[PDB]
DNA sequence: GCCAAGGGGAAAACACCCAAGACACCAGGCACGAG
DNA sequence: CTCGTGCCTGGTGTCTTGGGTGTTTTCCCCTTGGC
C-alpha cells in the first residue's frame, strides 16, 4: 500500500537512524531548570548539559523499563505495576 | 505549565514502549516522575559538586559527564 | 595491527541473507499473489427462547406461591414480577447475589445487557441492542418464617439462589462444550497393536490434565497412533499423523523428562482442546522445605529414565518406519526469551523452535516462518524482541519479548543456518496494521519492494541506494592545519624504563 | 432523564457515595448509606454492613504519599460467598474529590452531626468519607502515630503469606 | 561457614588449573574466598526470594535466580 | 568436578539463611553454576593480581583486590 | 476400680496452581496548546 | 504554523481474588495398662 501512514511510518523505522530524544526537550529543559532551581539558584544550564541529562535519562528510564518489563513478565503479568519498578530498583540496589 | 507534567504520560509511554514494556498502569506514570526526579536529583547534585571545584556558577556537560561516570552511566558524545 | 579475529559472522552470512532476501521477495510474491484468490469464514446465532407460547410455560407451586422458581427442563427461571409469573431464560442471567439486610434476605439477579455483558467482544449481544433492558431484579423476603407458610420467605430465595447457580453453570458448561467441540475432525480410530511388544513408558504425567487434577499413566505405540492410559483407567489416543511434531526433552538440567507433542489439530481432553500435549515425569525433589547416595540415585534415576525413554523412542521410531523422528532440542542453541508470559529457555529442534519445559507449551514450526524481525534492537538496550511473520498473513505474528542482546549474533546465525530471513529494527510498529495493510494490498506492497521495507539500508541496494539520508551537520571531521603545531613539546626526557 | 421523568410522572418517591475503590472486597462499589447500615452496592453483589458490627475505623496514608487506605474492621466479617472478610479496605487518592448530599433535613443533619458537617458538602473523598462514616458508626478515625519510616512512609514495605503489602506501625 | 572446606578448596585448585598450573592458595585466600562466596549467595538468595515474593510464591526456582542475576547485570 | 562437592545442604543452609522457605532441586544445579561463574571471575582477577605481584600462591591481599575491583569487597581486615 | 500414657486417625495451616471477572490501559477521536 | 498534548469515550485483557491440592503439622479418639 503506497498510501500515507503506510510508507512513512513503515520506512521511518529505517529512516530512524536518528536518536530523537523521547522527552520533549523544552518541557524537560524546564524541569531541569526547575529541579536545578530546587537545588540551587544561579545555575546556568548549558544546552549540552541539558542534552546530556535528557539522553541519559531517556535511555536510563528505558533501562528501568527493561527491568520493569522483566519483573512484570516475571510475575506472569504484561502490565507493569509500580511494585515492578520497585522490585527492579530494589534488586538493582539503585535506591537512595 | 508545571514541568513535572512536562514529562507527559505520552513521553513516558514512549519510553516504556521502548523499554519493551507493553500495558502501563496509570500508577506507573507517577512513579516514573519520582524515579526520574530521584535519578536527576542525584545527578544534578553531583554536577553541582563538580561545578564548585571549578569555581563555576554555570553547569557544563563536563560536570554531567564526570557525574554519569560516577553513577555507572558513562556517557559518550561530549567534550573535546 | 590487523588484529581482528576473522570476518564478522554477519559479513559471511550477509551474502546468504541478502540472497535470502531476494529469494524471499520472489517467493513471497508468488505464494501470496496465488493465495490472494482464497476467501474468509462465516458464522450463525440463535435466540434464547424460554417458552414457545404462554400455555407451554409451567404452573409450578412456587409460581402460585409468589416464589421465585427455576424450570430446569426449559433452562428458565420463573419469578413473580409484581404479581406476574414472568419467565427469564437462564441464558439471560449473568449472575446472582444475595444479601441479608437486617430482617430481610435480598436475592439479586443480574442479567446480560449492554454495559453489563462485560469482557466479551460481543458488545451488544442482544438481537436489538437499542431496546431497553431489564438490567437486574432484586427480590427480598424476610429471614423469619411468617404465619402459615410452608417455607420461610427467605427459604424460597435461598433455594432459587442456589438452584440458579446450578442450572446456570450447567448451561454455561453445555454452551462451553459447543465452543470447544466445533472445529474438530472425526478421528477414524487408533487400532491397538494387539499381541505385539508395543513399546511403552510408565512414569508419565499427562499435560494438560484430563480431569480436574493430574494423573499418571503409561504411553504405548500402536498400529496407527499412541495411547496414554491413566492409572484411573482413562484412555487417551494420538494418531501418528495428527502429530505435527514429536519433540523429546531429556531431563538434562530439567526436573522432568518430557515428550512434547505439537499437533496439526487440537484435540479434546474433555475439559478443553489442545494442539500441544506432554508426557513427563519428575526427576527429583521439587518441593524441598528448608549425600552421595541421594545424589548418585539422581544420576542413576536420570540415566535410568533417560535410557528407558530413549529406548521407547527408538522402539517407536523403528515401529513408525521413522515417520515420527523425535526432535531433541539442541540445548546449546537455546536462548532466554518469553513467547507468552514468563521467561523460559527457547530451544531449536531440527524443524521447530520451542520451549516445552514450561506450560503452556511454546512451539514454532519453522516451515511456517515467513520472516523474522528483531524489534527494539539497539546498542543501549540490554534485551531485544523477536517477531515471527507467518506464511498465512491472516494469522497474527508472534513476539518473543526481552530476549537478551548477548544472544543477538548467535540467534541470527541459528536463523541463518535454518535459511531463515531476519531483519532488525529499533522501532516496534503495529503488526496488526502492517498485516491488514499487506493483506489488503500485497500487490502494491511488493511493488514498494515488499518486505524490503524492513531493510535498514545497510548496503547499496540500487532501488533506494541513498535511503533517506542527508549530511548531519559537519565537515566530516577534518582537523585544521593550525591544530597540529603544539606537538614539539613532547620533550625527549628519557624517563627511566 | 426523559424516561426517568416519565416514570416519575406516575411514581411515588439516605445518600450514595458513588464509585468507591475497594481493595477488600476487590471492586468498585456505591455506598447507599442507610439509617443503621451502609448498603455497599456493587456491580454483581451487594452487602449491608450494620454500623454495630464495625470494631474500628483506620486511616492509613499510603507510602506513595498520593493515596490513603481507609479500613473498617468488621465483626462479623462479610461472607463473600464461601470467603469471609474481617475488614473492609478502601483505597482513595488524596486528590480524588467528590460531592455528597444527604436525603435528610438540615435539622436532622445538625441533630446527628453536631454541626461538624452539613447536608451538602464537597471535597476530598478520603477526608469527607472519613468524617461521614465516623458519624454513622461513631468510631473515631484511627491514624498512625509519629511512625514515619526512613523513607518517610507511615508503613513499611513487607510481605506476609504468599504476598506483599504494607505493615503499618499504628 | 556452610560448605565443606575440602571440596571448596579442591574446586579452587581445580579451576585454578584451567587458568594455570602451579597455583595453590594460602589458607587466608581460600577462606577469604569462601567469606566472599557466602556473602554473594546470601545476597542472591535474598534477592531471589524478593522475586519469589514478587511472583507470589515461596518455592524459589532457577528462573528466580536467573532473573535476579539478569536484572543485577552479573552477565556480559 | 569439585563443584559437585559443594554439598546440597551447604547451599540449602545458605538458602535458609537468605530467608528462602522452599527450594526446587534444580536450585542445586543452578547454584553450582552461579558459584562457578562468580568464582571464575574472582579467581581470574585474583590470579592476575598475584601474577602481577610475581607470586604463585594467592594471599588475602590479592583476593581483597579482586573482590574490591569487582565491588564484591570483604570486611574486617587492615594493614 | 480409679486414674493415667501411649499409638493412631482426622483434621488444620500453609505454599502453591487453576478460573473468573472487573477496572483500568491502550486505542480512537475531536479539541486546545505552545514548541 | 500546525504538530503535540489532552479530555472523553468504549473496550479489553489482563490482575486480581475464589476455588482448590496435598503436604507438614497439631489436637483428638480410641484402648490398654499400672498403682
Amino acid at each position: 500500500r503506497y498510501r500515507p501512514g503506510t510508507v512513512a511510518l513503515r520506512e521511518i523505522r529505517r529512516y530512524q537512524k536518528s536518536t530523537e530524544l523521547l522527552i520533549r526537550k523544552l518541557p524537560f529543559q524546564r524541569l531541569v531548570r526547575e529541579i536545578a532551581q530546587d537545588f540551587k539558584t544561579d545555575l546556568r544550564f548549558q544546552s549540552s548539559a541539558v542534552m546530556a541529562l535528557q539522553e541519559a535519562s531517556e535511555a536510563y528510564l528505558v533501562g528501568l523499563f527493561e527491568d520493569t518489563n522483566l519483573a512484570a513478565i516475571h510475575a506472569k503479568r504484561v502490565t507493569i505495576m509500580p511494585k515492578d519498578i520497585q522490585l527492579a530498583r530494589r534488586i538493582r540496589g539503585e535506591r537512595a | 505549565r508545571d514541568n513535572i507534567q512536562g514529562i507527559t504520560k505520552p513521553a513516558i509511554r514512549r519510553l516504556a514502549r521502548r523499554g519493551g514494556v507493553k500495558r502501563i498502569s496509570g500508577l506507573i506514570y507517577e512513579e516514573t516522575r519520582g524515579v526520574l526526579k530521584v535519578f536527576l536529583e542525584n545527578v544534578i547534585r553531583d554536577a553541582v559538586t563538580y561545578t564548585e571545584h571549578a569555581k563555576r556558577k554555570t553547569v557544563t556537560a563536563m560536570d554531567v559527564v564526570y557525574a554519569l561516570k560516577r553513577q555507572g552511566r558513562t556517557l559518550y558524545g561530549f567534550g573535546g | 595491527e590487523r588484529t581482528r579475529n576473522e570476518m564478522t559472522a554477519e559479513e559471511k552470512r550477509r551474502a546468504h541473507q541478502k540472497e535470502l532476501a531476494a529469494q524471499l521477495n520472489e517467493e513471497a510474491k508468488r505464494r501470496l499473489t496465488e493465495q490472494k484468490g482464497e476467501q474468509q469464514i462465516q458464522k450463525a446465532r440463535k435466540s434464547n427462547v424460554s417458552y414457545k407460547n404462554p400455555s407451554l410455560m409451567p404452573k409450578e407451586p412456587h409460581i402460585r406461591e409468589m416464589k421465585i422458581y427455576i424450570d430446569k427442563k426449559y433452562e428458565t427461571v420463573i419469578m413473580p414480577v409484581f404479581g406476574i409469573a414472568t419467565p427469564f431464560h437462564i441464558a439471560t442471567i449473568k449472575n446472582i447475589s444475595m444479601s441479608v439486610e437486617g430482617d430481610y434476605t435480598y436475592l439479586r439477579i443480574n442479567f446480560y445487557c449492554p454495559g453489563s455483558a462485560l469482557g466479551r467482544n460481543e458488545g451488544n449481544i442482544f438481537p436489538n441492542p437499542e431496546a431497553t433492558f431489564v438490567k437486574e431484579i432484586t427480590y427480598r423476603a424476610s429471614n423469619i418464617k411468617a404465619p402459615g407458610e410452608q417455607t420461610v420467605p427467605a427459604l424460597n430465595l435461598q433455594n432459587a439462589f442456589r438452584i440458579i447457580k446450578e442450572v446456570q453453570k450447567r448451561y454455561k458448561t453445555r454452551e462451553a462444550e459447543e465452543k470447544e467441540k466445533e472445529g474438530i475432525v472425526k478421528q477414524d480410530s487408533l487400532v491397538i497393536n494387539l499381541n505385539r511388544s508395543n513399546p511403552k513408558l510408565k512414569d508419565l504425567y499427562i499435560r494438560p490434565n484430563i480431569a480436574q487434577k493430574r494423573m499418571q499413566g503409561s504411553l504405548e505405540a500402536h498400529v496407527n497412533g499412541f495411547r496414554f492410559t491413566s492409572v484411573r483407567g482413562d484412555k487417551v489416543d494420538i494418531l501418528y499423523n495428527n502429530i505435527k511434531h514429536a519433540l523429546f526433552q531429556p531431563c538434562d538440567g530439567e526436573m522432568i523428562i518430557v515428550l512434547h507433542f505439537h499437533l496439526k489439530n487440537a484435540i479434546m481432553f474433555g475439559k478443553k482442546r489442545h494442539t500441544d500435549v506432554q508426557f513427563y515425569t519428575e526427576v527429583g525433589e521439587i518441593t524441598t522445605d528448608l549425600d552421595l547416595y541421594a545424589e548418585q540415585m539422581e544420576r542413576e534415576m536420570r540415566h535410568k529414565l533417560k535410557t528407558a525413554f530413549k529406548n521407547f523412542i527408538e522402539k517407536v521410531e523403528a515401529l513408525t518406519k521413522e515417520e515420527l523422528e523425535f526432535e531433541v532440542p539442541f540445548r546449546d542453541l537455546g536462548f532466554n526469551g518469553a513467547p507468552y508470559r514468563s521467561t523460559c529457555l527457547l530451544q531449536p529442534t531440527s524443524s521447530a523452535l520451542v520451549n516445552a519445559t514450561e506450560w503452556p507449551p511454546f512451539v514454532v514450526t519453522l516451515d511456517e516462518v515467513e520472516l523474522i524481525h528483531f524489534e527494539r534492537v539497539q546498542f543501549h538496550l540490554k534485551n531485544f524482541d523477536m517477531v515471527i511473520v507467518y506464511k498465512d498473513y491472516s494469522k497474527k505474528v508472534t513476539m518473543i519479548n526481552a530476549i537478551p542482546v548477548a544472544s543477538l549474533d548467535p540467534i541470527k546465525e541459528w536463523l541463518n543456518s535454518c535459511d531463515l530471513k531476519y531483519t532488525e529494527g529499533v522501532q516496534s510498529l503495529n503488526w496488526t496494521k502492517i498485516m491488514k495493510t499487506i493483506v489488503d494490498d500485497p500487490e502494491g506492497f511488493f511493488e514498494q519492494g515488499g518486505w524490503s521495507f524492513l531493510e535498514p539500508e545497510g548496503e547499496g541496494s540500487d532501488a533506494e541506494e541513498g535511503d533517506s539520508e542527508s549530511e548531519i551537520e559537519d565537515e566530516t571531521f577534518n582537523p585544521s592545519e593550525d591544530d597540529y603545531e603544539e606537538e614539539e613539546e613532547d620533550s625527549d626526557e628519557d624517563y627511566s624504563s | 432523564e426523559a424516561f426517568a421523568q416519565n416514570v416519575l410522572s406516575k411514581a411515588d418517591v439516605i445518600c450514595i457515595f458513588r464509585e468507591l475503590q475497594c481493595l477488600t472486597p476487590r471492586g468498585r462499589y456505591d455506598i447507599r448509606i442507610y439509617p443503621t447500615f451502609l448498603h455497599l452496592h456493587g456491580k454483581t453483589f451487594d452487602y449491608k454492613i450494620p454500623y454495630t458490627t464495625v470494631l474500628r475505623l483506620f486511616l492509613l496514608p499510603h507510602k506513595d504519599q498520593r493515596q490513603m487506605f481507609f479500613v473498617i474492621s468488621l465483626d462479623p466479617p462479610i461472607k463473600q460467598g464461601q470467603t469471609r472478610y474481617h475488614f473492609l479496605i478502601l483505597l482513595f487518592s488524596k486528590d480524588e474529590d467528590i460531592s455528597l448530599t444527604l436525603n435528610m433535613n438540615e435539622e436532622e443533619v445538625e441533630k446527628r452531626f453536631e454541626g461538624r458537617l452539613t447536608k451538602n458538602m464537597s471535597g476530598s473523598l478520603y477526608e469527607m468519607v472519613s468524617r461521614v462514616m465516623k458519624a454513622l458508626v461513631n468510631r473515631k478515625i484511627t491514624v498512625p502515630g509519629n511512625f514515619q519510616g526512613h523513607s518517610g512512609a507511615q508503613c513499611i514495605t513487607c510481605s506476609y503469606k504468599a504476598s506483599s503489602g504494607l505493615l503499618y506501625p499504628l
